[PDB]
């Protein structure tokens, strides 16, 4: 099995993605028919990823700065 | 939306996601309902309403995906907006949002189309008669009334099986009278649904009555929007003159999905961040609901109980909005009875007083008092034990476990699992029974019989059985 | 006579000890109107605080 | 005696402001110097209503989204 890569020093790109990243893959298992399934911690600094993101984004920020985009996200 | 020829290009402003700026001619613009579609790539895309702005220019929005945009970009203006074809096939026919019938299809082939945005208020246009809905609901219906037309609260939830309620409202609707009502999830886990359909196979009803479900899988632009759908489709059995009532999704998931508008409409939220407006749309929901003078639209609902803080402005809303209550309880069931509901912790407005009718509200009123015999007397009893007890507190022990297990019942549509027939209630028939049971008429007769039996008459004949 | 005493002893005190018991609980939901006035108040510090953030 | 329809849907132009609209009425029997009663409440709905309205003033509204406009509107 592969595992990715994820650090501290990741750009917070990949870091937002990453997750998202990570769905891509198992797509050829379950499309290919074959079974999986994975990890899932609370990477949690995801929103002020994506988000402190959206300060620079100068998006507007939802609850805990954060958007809805959570639920989007999830 | 137009009666389409043409209908235009403009260009692609600015876009941020779901944020459409674009421009149409400088002559003239649809309204914000009003909507129009443009082919991109693989198919045409119509966004939400565009709110005021400039240069043909203004604010839009869609449930469909942005990517793959291009800036100078081209929409056909759709006019009469939201025109949608349903037809009385639908009943049992699934269709997406765009009625695109998004199961396996049933091809469902439709000769009505409307626009879900048509309003239905009209000034001493329903009838002033005031009728109740009959449920033959042995304890629902008869331990609290039911009003035609009428919105209703939902309490009760997981693990109540409350697709057995539902059931039983099939069985209900055909049993009970032609008139046939749907409803529609949305913002749900899948598997539920999927299981509901082959629970409809199971079922096997599920003819009567058919919906596209939101499953939370999407986009908000089309969730918010779903309400307009359900409201016309009715609105084609109610405007048949048909009268009916359908379930209803949580709504915070509903109101919340305002806020995420507002955020998106970039416009300051309500406190505790809710739309702005968001009671306006309440106004569009509850104020949708109606029993007509030619039809009756009744209705109940399962909100998002958000930490049952009564301080929810959505709890607001739904104490403000609501017209009925649910309860159910798995403690009760824990009893292991089949109704789960909460037997105390029951109130309709509607059911209440005299006026409603004294002697129901008799037999009734006490049946209060009952209740709250029970609860003080299976309260007390654990502590020591009973042979203190006046007799007719043992009596009362007595009339009381049977009265409970007097209520259970069987169903007509509970035979799949166990072949029971069950039958339609009969509120002559209750009262009667009930109230001589109060007075512990025939006071003899054994308890176990009672439980998940028949009529007063029947399960007297049960006492044969005995 | 002691005795009687004694065992009424028992109970008495046990009597005494559902009632005590009782009370507080209604203590306790006006606590949970005071967490329910705070819930509104971070709801609203925090939300004159996000218009603010929003500023 | 008689009084003024008022419904869910109306606008805060007939919600916001109607309750102020019906007074001058009175001025028929009052300014015929004669006395005469009225029942209002749920003035609340005018308050968060007269609010959304704020929303368009896009004014800073106090506690509970609300303008001092009370005392004048009260």
């Amino acid at each position: 099995t592969i595992v990715v890569v994820a650090t501290a020093s990741e750009s917070a790109a990949l870091q937002y993605l990453a997750p998202y990243a990570g769905a891509a893959m198992g797509e050829y298992f379950r499309d290919r028919g074959e079974d999986a399934l994975i990890i899932y911690d609370d990477l949690s600094k995801q929103a002020v990823a994506y988000r402190q993101i959206s300060l620079l984004l100068r998006r507007p920020p939802g609850r805990e700065a954060f958007p809805g985009d959570v639920f989007y996200l999830h | 939306h137009h009666h389409h020829h043409g209908m235009a290009t403009g260009k692609i402003v600015q876009v941020i996601g779901a944020v459409v700026d674009v421009e149409f001619p400088q002559d003239a613009v649809p309204r914000v309902y009003d909507a129009l579609e443009v082919q991109n790539g693989n198919e045409r895309l119509v966004l939400e309403v565009q709110q005021q702005l400039g240069g043909g220019i203004v604010r839009t929005i869609a449930m469909g995906s942005s990517d793959g945009l291009r800036r100078g970009l081209d929409v056909k203006d759709l006019e009469h907006p939201i025109e949608v074809p349903v037809g009385k096939a639908t009943l049992g026919r699934i269709m997406n949002v765009l009625g695109e019938p998004v199961d396996m299809k049933g091809e469902i082939g439709e000769e009505e189309r409307w626009a879900i945005h048509r309003a239905a208020p009209s000034y001493e246009e329903l009838s002033n008669s005031q009728e109740l809905l009959e449920t033959g609901i042995k304890v629902i219906d008869l331990m609290a009334p039911f009003a035609k037309g009428g919105k209703v609260g939902l309490f009760g939830g997981a693990g109540v099986g409350k697709t057995v309620n539902m059931m039983e409202l099939i069985r209900n609707i055909a049993i009970e009278h032609s008139g046939y009502s749907v409803f529609a999830g949305v913002g749900e886990r899948t598997r539920e649904g999927n299981d509901f359909y082959h629970e409809m196979t199971d079922s096997n009803v599920i003819d009567k009555v058919s919906l596209v479900y939101g499953q939370m899988n999407e986009p908000p632009g089309n969730r918010l929007r779903v309400a307009l759908t359900g409201l016309t489709m009715a609105e084609k059995f109610r405007d048949e003159g048909r009268d009916v009532l359908l379930f209803v999704d949580n709504i915070y998931r509903y109101t919340l999905a305002g806020t995420e508008v507002s955020a998106l409409l970039g416009r300051m939220p309500s406190a505790v961040g809710y739309q702005p407006t968001l009671a306006e749309e309440m106004g569009v929901l509850q104020e949708r609901i109606t029993s007509t003078k030619t039809g009756s639209i009744t209705s109940v609902q399962a909100v998002y109980v958000p930490a049952d803080d009564l301080t929810d402005p959505s709890p607001a809303t739904t104490f403000a909005h609501l017209d009925a209550t649910v309860v159910l309880s798995r403690q009760i069931a824990s009893l292991g009875i089949y109704p789960a509901v909460d037997p105390l912790d029951s109130t309709s407005r509607q059911l209440d007083p005299l006026v409603v009718g004294q002697e129901h509200y008799d037999t009734a009123r006490g049946v209060q008092s009952i209740l709250q015999r029970y609860q003080e007397l299976k309260d007390i009893i654990a502590i020591l034990g009973m042979d203190e007890l006046s007799e007719e507190d043992k009596l009362v022990v007595a009339r009381a476990r049977k009265i409970q297990r007097f209520l259970s019942q069987p169903f007509f549509v509970a035979e799949v699992f166990t072949g029971s027939p069950g039958k339609y209630v009969s509120l002559k028939d209750t009262i009667r029974g009930f109230k001589g049971i109060m007075e512990g008429e025939y006071d003899h007769l054994p308890e176990q019989a009672f439980y998940m039996v028949g009529s007063i008459e029947e399960a007297v004949e049960k006492a044969k059985k005995l | 006579g002691v005795v009687e005493n004694l065992a009424s002893e028992q109970a008495a005190r046990m009597v005494a000890m559902k009632a005590a018991t009782d009370n507080g609980g209604s203590l306790i939901k006006e606590l949970q109107l005071v967490y329910n006035k705070a819930r509104q108040a971070s709801i609203t510090q925090e939300l004159t605080e996000i218009v603010s953030g929003a500023a």
